[PDB]
């Protein structure tokens, strides 16, 4: 039985403006069995507004999930994708680069 | 639309 | 050009905590539109796509029950696999089921497909000449001596052949402002430091559909393909898709390199250089 550990994007749906509308994406991919927890965490804390896409899977029978939120950006705001996985010894972090 | 047979490995 | 319509199945096993769950999706090209979730209180095939509400009760009560039918199967080839490869029920398993017919531009049926998948691996998989079965192990040999002993290839090629293509034009002729768009996209160029003598340059491609695009990194015109990164084309959220590849490269060298993209929305393929 094959596994496989998610590759994980943060970034937005709409190029980064601060004091504007858009939604956060967090995008998770290739990761293998399905069961995943994600979080979407604002300096520190987890949203709580988050939805996400229905389960399906890629070519290889890998699944991804898109998890997001509507937020205003502002500069001095910390954003970021946490993600536990069977494959991952401890939750996963990746910040909110406003050019990635 | 879907298939409509039941399919069973 | 073609168009492809894909309805995907997922269910895996919770030993002891209940029914396994199951969740299926559908596809339109890029395009999800369906959904079934078994763990939802609904219990029915929801839509997820504006263009495809227009369809009455009597196709959702239809799309529901045979939904329901194909969570059956999956729920009894579950314990056949199970039992298949000898394994105990302690442990939490996956099958993954995939099917779907691709269409021209003359919108005549072009090809058709059918595939299974074990704990994240192919199990047995439907020959392009639509009359024969791969299979990998000798239980898929034993699905697939199953399968040809039932006649079961003739039936699939029968759907595949006239109600899936037929539903696929259908549905590209109620959504076809959604469906048969191309998004050109937008792309731009970024410059960092690195350090005081590299620095990073990041070719973007945002808001395109369909999903199929390339972007390429040349230096000299020479393709940099081993140190060019590129992340997976990622959904925007909102049908459409996003990309970019990044190059390191020495600090006032950035006139040499160049970033090339293709996608079905461009008339010609695009250069850009930094300035």
């Amino acid at each position: 039985m094959i596994q496989r550990t998610p590759k994980i994007q943060v970034y937005s749906r709409h190029p980064a403006e601060n004091g504007k509308s858009n939604f956060l994406n967090c995008y998770v991919s290739g990761f293998h069995p399905s069961d995943i927890e994600v979080d979407l965490l604002k300096n520190g804390e987890r949203i709580e507004k988050v939805e996400h896409s229905d389960l399906s899977f890629s070519k290889d029978w890998s699944f991804y999930l898109l998890y997001y939120t509507e937020f205003t950006p502002t500069e001095k705001d910390e954003y970021a994708c946490r993600v536990n996985h069977v494959t991952l010894s401890q939750p996963k972090i990746v910040k909110w680069d406003r050019d990635m | 639309k879907q298939w409509l047979v039941w399919l069973f490995l | 050009g073609s168009h492809s319509m894909r309805y995907f199945y997922t269910s895996v096993s919770r030993p002891g905590r209940g029914e396994p769950r199951f969740i299926a999706v559908g596809y339109v090209d890029d395009t999800q539109f369906v959904r079934f979730d078994s763990d939802a209180a609904s219990q029915r095939m929801e839509p997820r796509a504006p263009w495809i509400e227009q369809e009455g009760p009597e196709y959702w009560d239809g799309e529901t029950r045979k939904v329901k039918a194909h969570s059956q199967t999956h729920r009894v080839d579950l314990g056949t696999l199970r039992g298949y490869y000898n394994q105990s029920e302690a442990g939490s398993h996956t099958v993954q089921r995939m099917y779907g017919c691709d269409v021209g531009s003359d919108w005549r049926f072009l090809r058709g497909y059918h595939q299974y998948a074990y704990d994240g691996k192919d199990y047995i998989a439907l020959k392009e000449d639509l009359r024969s079965w791969t299979a990998a192990d000798m239980a898929a040999q034993t699905t697939k001596h199953k399968w040809e002993a039932a006649h079961v290839a003739e039936q699939l090629r029968a759907y595949l052949e006239g109600t899936c293509v037929e539903w696929l034009r259908r549905y590209l002729e109620n959504g076809k402002e959604t469906l048969q768009r191309t998004d050109a996209p937008k792309t731009h160029m970024t410059h960092h430091a690195v350090s005081d003598h590299e620095a990073t340059l990041r070719c973007w491609a945002l808001s395109f559909y369909p999903a199929e695009i390339t972007l390429t990194w040349q230096r000299d015109g020479e393709d940099q393909t081993q140190d060019t990164e590129l992340v997976e084309t990622r959904p925007a959220g909102d049908g459409t898709f996003q990309k970019w590849a990044a190059v390191v490269v020495p600090s006032g060298q950035e006139q040499r390199y160049t970033c090339h993209v293709q996608h079905e929305g461009l008339p010609k393929p695009l250069t850009l250089r930094w300035e």
